[PDB]
């Protein structure tokens, strides 16, 4: 849904 | 404002008596913040769900500033690996995408 | 264009010769795409992390066409739960956050 990504 | 993306936008916020740091998430469609203590009654709500949900506290109309834009919107307060500005809170501040 | 973040902000992408459809994720640093196939080389990446990581194909200056812009990057191909496009390909097309 609400979304991150980390990298 | 305008926010270039080459670092990871995160911004100032107002909210509960404390500044707090938060990243405007255009992927999120809710606002999730940790370790505030806002006041007043919260309904239980199930967020993520990919292996299980968790549960949060979802309060309404709360007031934040984000950038020194006063405005009112839902927060969610329970555990998030980073504390995100959701889609919810970006409309309200008329933040847009623009290329 | 100028888009509004009422909805999950979702466009068309052009990439290895399949149209397909990409959420323009300013949360995401990078840009992940399922079942597209990609020529030439790669090397693998670790994505992820929080409950382990996922294992994905980073292939490097693609081009990619996002919403009628021709532009080139990184591309990560692998299992997501939706087509991400990341602030590397974000800051390509030239995109910001504006209020």
């Amino acid at each position: 849904k609400v979304l991150f990504l980390d990298g | 404002p305008q926010i270039t993306l080459w670092q990871r936008p995160i911004v100032t916020i107002k909210i509960g008596g404390q500044l707090k740091e938060a990243l405007l998430n255009t992927g999120a469609d809710d606002t999730v913040l940790e370790e505030v203590n806002l006041p007043g009654r919260w309904k239980p709500k199930l967020i993520g769900g990919i292996g299980g949900f968790v549960k949060v506290r979802q309060y309404d109309q709360v007031p934040i500033e984000i950038c020194g834009h006063k405005t009112i919107g839902t927060v969610l307060v329970g555990p998030t690996p980073t504390n995100v500005i959701g889609r919810n809170l970006m409309t309200q501040i008329g933040c847009t995408l623009n290329f």
